RNA sequence: GCAGAGGUUCUAGCUACACCCUCUAUAAAAAACUAAGGACCACACGA
């Protein structure tokens, strides 16, 4: 659980990009099969996405990197 | 608050009265002039009466 | 009729060895407070425990004075004595002699061992000395009294901190049981001087309160 | 969904601890009827009481 | 008149008692008013508005 | 009664129809929780064919705001009453005075913020001694309409219902007087030609005190009717 | 630390009686006082009625004929029936009053075990010699306050509220008793006010027992 | 399980938001189950 978001917004400092990136990350962690790269403590996907952000691990460009890595791994097994 | 730089989460009426009763002075009160070894000792003194 | 839910030290998440936070399982409503307040009164009121009660400064004789070299006012070399957590066994009115010269602070480790008298905070800086020639000394008389007692109630007299605990605060809050409406989760967050462990402080306070109940103890 | 509806309509004890599980980090929008400023609708982590 | 009626009963004239706390069991400083106000109960219940 | 009133609450409690006033002085010949029989005194007697004056009280009856219009006899068997006297304390009345609410010990102090802004902090002692419990009388109308190919009939012959549904109902589709019904429970049959049973709206609970079965001429009353 | 011990149970009345402990160490006075008062007011085994069965009354809002009081406030009177049991944990008490006259609690057809302590507690006023109330009053044990709803069946059963709270008013008053030669032994008194169903000595005994048992949560024996 | 019908129950049950199995013109060995729902004005007010 967590209370505030300042430690999260400070590195995504638009306070709106935070919502979008953590939302897509929580999507990939909830509807996708991705496991949280930050330890889970009986916490929903939203606070898990925030924690993954605050640890300097999940950001917009990191999410794009993960997306294109998945794309490359998908198209590598299709050839 | 977006209206002004004054914070909107402000202790409204009862907590502020309690704080005023706390943070005040009367020139004669039980155990005045004592020297304290930190705020924790002040809490220990007050809760012991 | 008499079945009452009892917790077992459910959360003892001690932060440091001088500050723990005991949080019990839900207790029947009206009992979180009746236990927190009881233990608070026991702990802030009376336990066996040694602390400084008075001191005779060698050179200084009045309560309001100052000696050179010791930039700390004598009133402050008295507060640091109140902070001087000391534990003794068997002996009660033991007198401790402090004697050190030279530039620098006077740590609590400078007090001579004086038999079985132990100090739990050796690096407690009482006062600082700025001169090699200045030889500060005193006879700090610690005592294993029971419970806090200031100097106004009763050579320089200092307030006593006979209670090993320094801060008692219980913030009882609602808990839940599968059907029971509202049971209270007591949360004792408590510090100590360091002489006695916080968990041990709670255990000894409970022991004292129960021993004051043995006459009407049944089953 | 019929079985789940029956279970939640009977509000078994297995439903309450599941509910407190699903409201772990789920904010709800409290709202006053005559809202004027945007501070008139905030969110909180609701605690089951 | 109300003061004299209070003093007829074995009650303080000032109208304030020293309410000991129910939990701490310690005296409330600044003795507090205690009396029998005629409290109504309005029709606007909650179980018809929950 | 209000521990501090205005003296005119008695007037506002007697002028209203809530309290059955003694229009004829005399001695209470027979009092009861439902009726009060007044033996008229000789002075107030009508010339001939005189006798008693039965103040038939109105027991729990639904108000307009769904409160209990209840009357309590405040006299006993053998206590004289006079002209303009008060006999039955109606709703929110006590011995002829007006007692809207109740009165209890009140102390003005901030008690750990539970009475933060304007909120009251009532003790469990109030609920324990049943001090502020209020009866609320709800009404559940149900009609039987002239539906084509057989009208609406109120029968316990409900389909797709277990014995739990027929438990509170009688052998003719109407709940017994005094069943601890709860949310969703059935009260009235109302089988429509092809199941439109009047059921307890969700949330509302409590006993059922009285069922009234109106009927226009042209249809025979069923067993409960 | 001198331990407290019961020294006086002065029975100023049957409804209430003060219990005094001769020795108590400085500070422990108000400690034990508040603990005992709280644990007495909150949790003490009561005996208040739980279920009544009028003879010819279906729901609690009906009005039997002959009784000068409607059934609802008959129940309201009953929920404060000062009764105590000795051998059972639940009992059903039968009442059969006939003829004009208030139905005092003494009219309850009691047994050798269940004995009422206020035989003048009026239940209802019968106003007809041809009318007769008949109640199968169910009396249970328990503690605290339990409403009618929050207890998890025939028509005749009238689920009355439960008031298992023998004590009504507890008030401790520390004093100063000069025991032996040591001062500051604050004598403690307990101006408790029961409803006549619990011995003040036994009340303090059980309250201390439960305080110790719950205090044994974090201590050995 | 996406176009229909049948099955052990209970008239009818083919994903209708909807619950199990079969196949493309044929009906039964089988327990947990079922219904997609309702507008406009006056008044007492309450924040």
């Amino acid at each position: 659980a967590r209370v505030t978001v300042q430690d999260a917004v400070e590195k995504i400092g638009n306070r709106f990009d935070l919502v979008l990136v953590a939302a897509r990350r929580a999507r990939q962690m909830q509807v996708g099969g991705k496991d949280p790269l930050v330890p889970e403590e009986n916490d929903k996907t939203t606070v898990i996405a925030l924690r993954e952000i605050e640890e300097g691990l999940i950001n917009n460009q990191i999410l794009d990197v993960r997306e294109r890595q998945e794309q490359q791994e998908q198209e590598a097994a299709e050839l | 608050s977006p209206a002004n730089g004054e914070p909107i989460i402000v202790p409204s009426q009862d907590v502020v009265l309690g704080l005023y009763y706390m943070t005040r002075d009367c020139v004669n009160a039980k155990g005045e002039g004592m020297v304290l070894t930190g705020p924790k000792e002040a809490e220990r003194l007050y809760r012991s009466g | 009729v008499t079945e009452f839910l009892k917790p077992r030290l459910v959360d003892i998440e001690q932060v440091s060895s001088t500050h723990a936070k005991v949080t019990l399982e839900p207790l029947e409503r009206g009992f979180g407070h009746t236990l927190g307040n009881a233990l608070r009164r026991i702990l802030l009121s009376s336990m066996p425990g040694c602390a400084v009660t008075e001191v005779e400064i060698d050179g200084v004789l009045h309560e309001y004075s100052t000696k050179e070299g010791v930039q700390e006012d004598i009133l402050e070399i008295l507060l640091n004595l109140k902070g001087l957590a000391v534990r003794v066994q068997g002996k009660d009115e033991v007198i401790l002699t402090l004697n050190k010269s030279g530039i620098g602070p006077v740590t609590a480790a400078d007090i001579t061992h004086d038999g079985d008298v132990e100090i739990v905070k050796p690096q407690h800086v009482i006062c600082h000395l700025t001169d090699e020639n200045a030889s500060i000394s005193m006879r700090i008389k610690v005592q294993r009294g029971r419970g806090y007692v200031p100097a106004s109630t009763r050579r320089l007299l200092v307030d006593a901190c006979y209670s090993p605990v320094e801060r008692i605060a219980y913030n009882v809050e609602a808990a839940r049981v599968e059907q029971r409406t509202d049971l209270d989760k007591l949360v004792i967050e408590m510090e100590t001087n360091g002489t006695i462990d916080p968990e041990e402080a709670i255990r000894r306070a409970a022991t004292i309160l129960a021993e004051q109940l043995e006459a009407f103890v049944d089953l | 969904i019929k079985a789940a509806k029956k279970m939640v309509e009977r509000e078994e004890a297995v439903v309450w601890d599941i509910l407190d599980e699903v409201i772990r980090e789920h904010p709800v929008l409290l709202n006053r009827a005559p809202t004027l400023h945007r501070l008139g609708i905030q969110a909180f982590e609701p605690v089951l009481i | 008149e109300i003061k004299e009626l209070l003093k007829l009963g074995d009650l303080p004239t000032s109208g304030q008692i020293r309410l000991y706390d129910g939990r701490t069991g310690e005296q409330f400083e600044r003795p507090v008013t205690v009396g029998y106000m005629y409290m109504l109960k309005l029709n606007h219940l909650v179980d018809d508005k929950m | 009664k209000p521990l501090v009133g205005t003296g005119m609450e008695r007037a506002v409690a007697v002028d209203s129809g809530v309290t059955a006033v003694a229009k004829r002085g005399g001695v209470v010949q027979y009092v009861d929780a439902s009726r009060i029989v007044i033996k008229v005194n000789e002075d107030e007697m009508y010339p001939g064919e005189a006798g008693i004056d039965i103040y038939n009280l109105t027991k729990y009856t639904r108000s307009n705001q769904n409160t209990c219009i209840n009357q309590m006899p405040c006299v006993s068997l053998g206590e004289p009453v006079e002209r303009g006297d008060v006999l039955a304390d109606g709703p929110s009345t006590d011995l002829g005075e007006l007692a809207l609410g109740q009165n209890m010990r009140v102390a003005f102090m901030p008690w750990n913020g539970y009475n933060f802004e304007d909120s009251i902090l009532v003790s469990e002692r109030v609920v324990q001694e049943d001090r502020f419990t209020t009866i609320h009388i709800q009404e559940l109308a149900c009609v039987s309409r002239d539906t084509k190919l057989g009208p609406e009939e109120i029968t316990a012959d409900i389909p797709n219902v277990g014995e739990a549904a027929l438990s509170k109902l009688d052998e003719s589709g109407i709940v017994y007087i005094g069943a601890e019904v709860t949310g969703g429970d059935i009260l009235v049959g109302k089988v429509t030609p092809k199941d439109s049973s009047l059921r307890v709206p969700n949330g509302v609970s409590g006993t059922v005190i009285d069922v009234q079965v109106f009927t226009r001429d042209g249809v025979e009353k069923d067993k409960r009717a």
